């Protein structure tokens, strides 16, 4: 039956007319002729291409400036990720009305490599097996440290509420939503961690502050923090493992040791009334100063035109 | 026994029997009315039998008593009266009612749609009394989040018309035709009021959290900008005069719809600040033939629905900077509702694949009722012959000389010179237009169509669905 | 199943 | 909410008080299992460490579970010198401390690497691999505890240890062509763990790569729970015993050397591993321990009952490390639907006014 009818079904419709405009707010944002990578970062930060303030965010954003890879950035937030979390490229629009499949951030170097604006080998390269141990540390133990102190310690409310909720919604009643849903989620990970976690309440898993020990989550980021300027103290050149240009160890170093020292710097809670030293001066004192250093060369690498890094 | 309404009367009490729970004062507004119009003038049953009844689905308003509890012993009063005007001058009426279940509550699971699908309902009425009522939702399963219901309804002052509701919401709404999914979380308050004259006024404050999550993979990139929170506060209206003699399959009279929303400006305050309205005009008109006398049946009916979404500033200046309109509040057209003969939101802009909304639309529908031969007329499933027509355009600054390209906003004039290149772009062109014939069913639950659909006119982009279409719903074009 | 218990 | 916070003190990183060799301290651990002194990773591995630092009478073993300590975690130290608590074998090994900066970054980079990846590797084979479980860890775990307990706390385990291992990506059914990518994603990820660890010199007989004692002690406790242990699925023991003889060497060895006849030597509390318990097994306490463990379950009330008494528990094991934590905060319904009587009568009748 839909054989004989296919020589009327073909002839419709009629008259095919040009695509409807996409609406003003897609025009804005989505319309670019360089590919656009998705991070957690401010309008002031992306018109500038600053780096992000979310560490998952600034090691890509990092790596894919050392691939020499021209690209833009705009702030975003997880819930319009392919994976369900930032970040991710966006290549640019084909036609008006079509675009390509966004790019995960697992599959962001591969696309370096087919848009040079070359060997991008060691950007991906296999780290060697006493590599893999030390990248143990960046991965664990300084990620812990970020989310103990960033969430879950008053001090650095203003500044968790400025970055990460304020832009998400002028509302306060969301706000606090917001803020709670982040918290919680902070401190379900870092309750994961063999240090400051490992407690057991019930098959639910520990989900606030007072079950991760922030001594021990302390600790450990300042035995790492001894343990990689050892590490690159070895190293005959300014990068880890001698090599001459940076590398996905550099960029996954300087993702964490750049935020530590731009927004935990401040001298309120190396104060007394606090008794323990920041992470950015941990950073910045780490065995002679090596790490403070490693984080000045790679943003003349990465960001050779920007100043006023210091905090 | 119609002589018995033609003869002079004079009621002289009347008594309702079994509304234990319902306050006595609630019951005199209806009552009163009644009390007071009594010996007015003679054939007086000609107007007591009709106020009476108006009272019976009056009372059936209240949702209280059982429908089947309205047993009326109307009869001639047992004492006598000194001169009547008429031997059954005086009557004794009584009501019999019996009030619905107090409390409600129900609960269950459907392994069929999820494997740890689960519901739960309670329903309390006529709490304190006077007819107020509290409905509690809560539904849960598998590949999905919790959602709970909590509606408090009352009548204002006794008045029957006049409704008063309050609720809480969280849900999540799944939107295929976008590549993603909205969760709600907010409260409502309604005023609905019923008109002497049928016309029904509806007035709610709205205060919702939208999200956007849950993309699919093939979400677009103009989805993907604009998922995240978002709350919106908003106060809307909607008026409604429904004349159809079968309002879910009309064969004569009128239905006038208009929803007026204000969002985000002035003292309402959230994410996203426009002014949106909607009208829905429709009617029918029946035909006679010679053939036939009485009802034949056949009629012609209409359509015609609008819409403007209007961008504004928050604050209380109506000059100012105004964000552009954001998908879950622009308009969606197309599909067996909406747009006869398309896809589901087949309608308007397409980025790729996902249907997002427009600013301004404008949708008409021109359609045919046919009874089948050999069949009365006074059945309900009938044939139909429609033809639809709709278009769905998108605000665009393109009119702009220049603006801040850090700004997403568009100052006052930007957009009143957008909305008007929009409202422009509606009478250029032949509208996306489809046709087709199909069955309707008129089973008062629900109306069915099937439907042989056919595109004639479309944008490209636009999504057409040339084979059988089935579309069950309550508005229809 | 679905119970429904009303009183 | 002050439960999503560091928690204020009375006026963060307050340091522990340093330990002086000879105060009598306790560590309270899992039972023996699997011919070892201890069940859990980090337990063994801190058993190890007191073993060779500290003499055999200046320390005492007690079996436990978490819910019997204020830290709700163990390994835990109580330090009755001073009767601090301390959870967790970093922070015991840290409170009993006393080119060696290569060695020494060595092994902070292997010790949160075994953390990091060798427990999910561990977990999967015992806890999320449901063959293993039910036939050789689910008997150990419910014959180191009192009756009403192995319906409370094993489960609890087995959640977080899916969780440790969730970032695998691998579940239940890979530890058994289908067969064939689940078996090859089985080896892929532990070679990926055991590669890494095969590089450094366990054994210190010498030459590859030195590191402190400490770590030696966690590497035996992963590698030794992820060997000895007979369980119906020895597709991870099969991996280490061909291709890693060293890793094999190294445990037999040590297991040797440092637990030798079963580990029954060890100086546990009132001379037995059960008779330790016995301190903490009393009717009244083990009924708490089960009540608390019920309770958290209730979907509603349940969820912030945990997230309170974890913060109940929080103060007392700062209280006790020195620190001065800040205090925290803790008819009508018969009236209606009974009671009052019926807002009207079944008969409301009005007649014409005069
Ligand atoms: C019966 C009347 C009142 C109305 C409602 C019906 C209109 C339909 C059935 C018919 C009438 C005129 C037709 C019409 C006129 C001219 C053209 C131009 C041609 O290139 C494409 C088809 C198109 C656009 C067709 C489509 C179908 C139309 C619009
Ligand atoms: C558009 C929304 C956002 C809000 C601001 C608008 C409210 C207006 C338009 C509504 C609110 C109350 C309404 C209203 C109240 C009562 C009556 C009496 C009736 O016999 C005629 C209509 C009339 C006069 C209607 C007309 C429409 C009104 C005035
Ligand atoms: C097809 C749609 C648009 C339906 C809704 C049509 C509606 C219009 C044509 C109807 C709706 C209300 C009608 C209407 C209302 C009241 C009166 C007053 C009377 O003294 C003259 C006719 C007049 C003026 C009629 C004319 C026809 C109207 C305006
Ligand atoms: C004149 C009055 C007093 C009485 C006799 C009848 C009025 C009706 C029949 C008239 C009044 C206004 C008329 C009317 C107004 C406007 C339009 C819009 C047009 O697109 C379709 C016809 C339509 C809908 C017509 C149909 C016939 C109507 C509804
Ligand atoms: C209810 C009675 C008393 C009167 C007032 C109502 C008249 C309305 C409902 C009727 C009268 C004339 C009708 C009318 C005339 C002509 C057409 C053209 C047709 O292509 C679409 C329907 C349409 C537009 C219909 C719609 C319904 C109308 C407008
Ligand atoms: C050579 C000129 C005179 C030709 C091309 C113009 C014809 C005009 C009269 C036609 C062309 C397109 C038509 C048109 C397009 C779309 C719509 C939307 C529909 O919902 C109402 C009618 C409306 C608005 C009609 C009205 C009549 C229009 C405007
Ligand atoms: C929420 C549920 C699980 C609660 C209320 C039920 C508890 C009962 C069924 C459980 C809790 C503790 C259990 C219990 C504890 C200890 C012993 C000693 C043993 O030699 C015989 C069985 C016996 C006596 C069991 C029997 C079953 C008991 C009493
Ligand atoms: C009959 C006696 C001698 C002994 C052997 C029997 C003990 C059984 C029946 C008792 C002991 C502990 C009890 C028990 C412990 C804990 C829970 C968790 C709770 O969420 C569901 C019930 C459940 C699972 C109950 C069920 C009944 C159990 C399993
Ligand atoms: C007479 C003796 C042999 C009885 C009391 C035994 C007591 C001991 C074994 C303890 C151990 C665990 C306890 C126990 C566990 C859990 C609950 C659930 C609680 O909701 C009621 C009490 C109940 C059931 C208690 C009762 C007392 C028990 C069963
Ligand atoms: C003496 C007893 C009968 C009293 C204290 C009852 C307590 C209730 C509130 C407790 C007892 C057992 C508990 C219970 C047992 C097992 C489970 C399975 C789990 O997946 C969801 C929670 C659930 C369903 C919890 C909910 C809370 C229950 C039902
Ligand atoms: C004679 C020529 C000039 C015609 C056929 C060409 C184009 C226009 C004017 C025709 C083509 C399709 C027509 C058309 C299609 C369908 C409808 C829907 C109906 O509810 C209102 C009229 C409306 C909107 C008419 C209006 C006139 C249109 C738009
Ligand atoms: C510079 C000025 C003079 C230019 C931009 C023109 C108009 C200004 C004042 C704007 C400000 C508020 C706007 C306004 C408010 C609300 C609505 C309701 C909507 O349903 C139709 C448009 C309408 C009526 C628009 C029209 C344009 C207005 C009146």
């Amino acid at each position: 039956i839909p054989r004989p009818l296919q020589r009327l079904f073909d002839y419709f419709p009629l008259r095919i007319y040009e695509p409807n405009e996409l609406p003003e707010r897609s025009q804005q944002l989505t319309s670019g002729d360089l590919p656009t990578l998705y991070v957690f970062s401010t309008d002031s930060d992306a018109r500038l291409g600053l780096p992000s303030f979310n560490p998952g965010c600034l090691k890509w954003q990092t790596l894919l400036r050392l691939a020499n890879l021209d690209f833009r950035i705009l702030p975003s937030t997880n819930h319009s990720s392919p994976t369900g979390s930032l970040p991710f490229l966006l290549p640019p629009r084909t036609s008006p009305t079509a675009s390509p499949a966004p790019i995960p951030a697992s599959g962001l170097l591969s696309f370096a490599r087919k848009n040079p604006w070359l060997d991008l080998g060691h950007l991906d390269a296999d780290l060697p097996p006493r590599a893999q141990a030390y990248l143990a540390l960046i991965t664990h133990s300084l990620r812990n440290a970020w989310l103990c102190a960033l969430y879950l310690d008053p001090t650095h409310d203003a500044l968790l509420r400025r970055l990460y909720v304020d832009p998400a919604s002028s509302s306060r009643a969301v706000r606090a939503a917001l803020l709670h849903q982040l918290r919680r989620a902070a401190a379900e990970q870092v309750a994961t961690a063999s240090s400051g976690g490992g407690k057991i309440v019930s098959l639910a898993p520990v989900d606030s502050a007072d079950g991760i020990d922030e001594e021990a989550v302390y600790r450990s980021a300042r035995d790492a923090l001894d343990a990689l300027a050892s590490l690159l103290r070895e190293s005959e050149t300014a990068w880890f493992f001698g090599t001459e240009r940076p590398g996905s160890f550099d960029a996954a170093l300087f993702s964490y040791t750049h935020l530590m020292v731009e927004y935990m710097s401040e001298e309120e809670d190396t104060e007394s009334a606090k008794g323990r030293v920041s992470l950015g001066r941990m950073v910045k004192e780490a065995g002679n100063g090596e790490l403070a250093e490693h984080r000045e060369r790679m943003l003349g690498v990465a960001w050779p035109e920007w100043d006023g890094y210091r905090r | 026994l119609d002589e018995h309404i033609l003869t002079p009367a004079s009621i002289s009490t009347l008594e309702v029997h079994g509304a234990t729970n319902t306050r006595r004062s609630l019951l005199d507004q209806i009552f009163k009315p009644v009390l007071e119009d009594t010996a007015a003038a003679g054939t007086t049953l000609g107007q007591v039998l009709d106020r009476v009844g108006a009272a019976t689905k009056k009372l059936a308003r209240f949702d209280i008593f059982k429908e089947e509890g309205f047993g009326v012993f109307l009869s001639e009063a047992a004492p006598p009266q000194s001169a009547p005007p008429t031997d059954r001058t005086d009557l004794d009426i009584s009501i019999r009612v019996k009030e619905k279940s107090r409390l409600v509550f129900s609960a269950g699971t459907d392994f069929g749609n999820a494997e740890g699908s689960a519901y739960t309902n309670a329903v309390v009425r006529n709490i304190f009394g006077g007819a107020e009522t509290l409905t509690v939702n809560a539904s849960t399963g598998t590949r999905t989040r919790s959602a709970y219901n909590a509606t408090f309804s009352t009548p204002i002052n006794g008045n029957p018309d006049l409704r008063l509701s309050v609720e809480a919401l969280r849900s999540a709404t799944q939107k295929p035709w976008a590549s993603h999914e909205e969760h709600l979380t907010g409260a409502n308050l309604r005023l609905a009021w019923l008109t002497e004259k049928g016309d029904t006024h509806a007035l709610a404050y709205s205060s919702v959290w939208r999200q956007l999550t849950g993309l699919a993979p093939t979400a677009s990139p103009t989805v993907r900008a604009d998922a995240g929170d978002s709350l919106k506060s908003s106060l809307t209206h909607t008026f409604t005069r429904d004349r159809r003699d079968n309002p879910m399959l009309p064969q004569s009279g009128y239905l006038f719809r208009s929803v007026s929303e204000l969002a985000g400006w002035g003292p309402l305050n959230g994410d996203v600040s426009f002014a949106k309205t909607e009208v829905e005009a429709s009617g029918a008109l029946p035909v006679a033939i010679p053939g036939l006398a009485g009802k034949s049946g056949v009629s012609v009916g209409g359509g015609l629905r609008l819409g403007v979404l209007y961008p504004l500033p928050l604050g209380y200046s109506l000059t100012g900077a105004a964000q552009p309109s954001r998908i879950n509040d622009r308009f969606q057209l197309g599909g067996p509702n909406d747009v006869r003969g398309f896809k589901i939101g087949g309608l308007g802009p397409h980025d790729g694949v996902d249907a997002v909304g427009g600013d301004v639309f404008a949708a008409g529908s021109v359609n045919a009722l046919l009874p089948l031969p050999r069949t009365g007329p006074d059945s309900p499933l009938r044939l139909q012959l429609y033809a639809n027509a709709g278009r769905l355009v998108a605000l665009n600054s393109k009119g702009t000389d220049k603006e801040g390209k850090e700004g997403l906003a568009m100052d006052s004039a930007a957009v009143f010179k957008g909305v008007k290149s929009a409202v422009g772009k509606l009478t250029n062109g032949i509208p996306s237009l489809a046709a087709g014939v199909g069955l309707v069913y008129a089973h008062p639950v629900a109306r069915f169509e099937l439907n042989f659909s056919l595109p004639l006119v479309l944008r490209r982009g636009e999504e057409g669905r040339k084979g059988l279409q089935v579309g069950v719903g309550i508005s229809f074009l | 199943w679905n119970w429904s218990k009303s009183f | 909410s002050s439960a999503w916070s560091h928690p204020q003190f009375e006026k963060s990183a307050w340091s522990h008080p340093q330990f002086e060799k000879g105060g009598a301290v306790q560590l309270h651990v899992w039972g023996p299992a699997f011919g070892l002194p201890s069940i859990d990773a980090e337990c063994l591995a801190a058993i190890a460490y007191l073993a060779q630092t500290l003499g055999s009478a200046d320390y005492q073993l007690i079996q436990s579970s978490p819910s019997a300590v204020p830290t709700q975690h163990l390994p835990t130290l109580y330090d009755s010198r001073t009767s601090t608590w301390i959870g967790g074998f970093t922070s015991i090994t840290a409170h009993l401390h006393t080119t060696a900066a290569s060695a020494t970054a060595d092994g902070t980079a292997y010790t949160a690497f075994l953390s990091a990846h060798a427990a999910p590797l561990l977990a999967l084979s015992l806890y999320v691999s449901s063959a293993n479980y039910g036939a050789a860890t689910r008997p150990a775990y419910s014959a180191v505890l009192p009756l009403p307990l192995p319906w409370t706390e094993p489960p609890a385990v087995r959640a977080a240890m899916a969780r440790r291992a969730a970032h695998l990506g691998l579940s239940s059914l890979d530890a058994d062509t289908p067969e064939q990518k689940s078996r090859i994603r089985l080896e892929e990820a532990a070679r990926e763990v055991l590669d890494v660890l095969a590089e450094v010199d366990w054994a210190a007989g010498g030459g590859g790569r030195q590191v402190a004692a400490e770590v030696r002690c966690l590497a035996f406790g992963y590698l030794a729970l992820m060997l000895l242990p007979d369980v119906p699925r020895p597709w991870l023991r099969e991996i280490m015993e061909g291709r890693y003889p060293a890793l094999c060497t190294f445990v037999r060895d040590f297991r040797a050397r440092v637990f030798p006849q079963g580990g029954k030597l060890l100086p546990w509390a009132d001379g037995g591993a059960q008779a330790s318990a016995s301190a903490s097994a009393s009717a009244s306490a083990v009924a708490l321990r089960f009540v608390r463990a019920v309770m958290a379950e209730v979907p509603l009330v349940g969820e912030w009952w945990s997230r309170w008494w974890t913060a109940r528990k929080k103060r007392e094991v700062l209280a006790s490390k020195g620190a001065k934590p800040a205090p925290s905060n803790d008819g009508a319904g018969v009236f209606f639907y009974r009671g009052l009587p019926p807002f009207g009568e079944a008969v409301q009748v009005w007649r014409k006014p005069v």
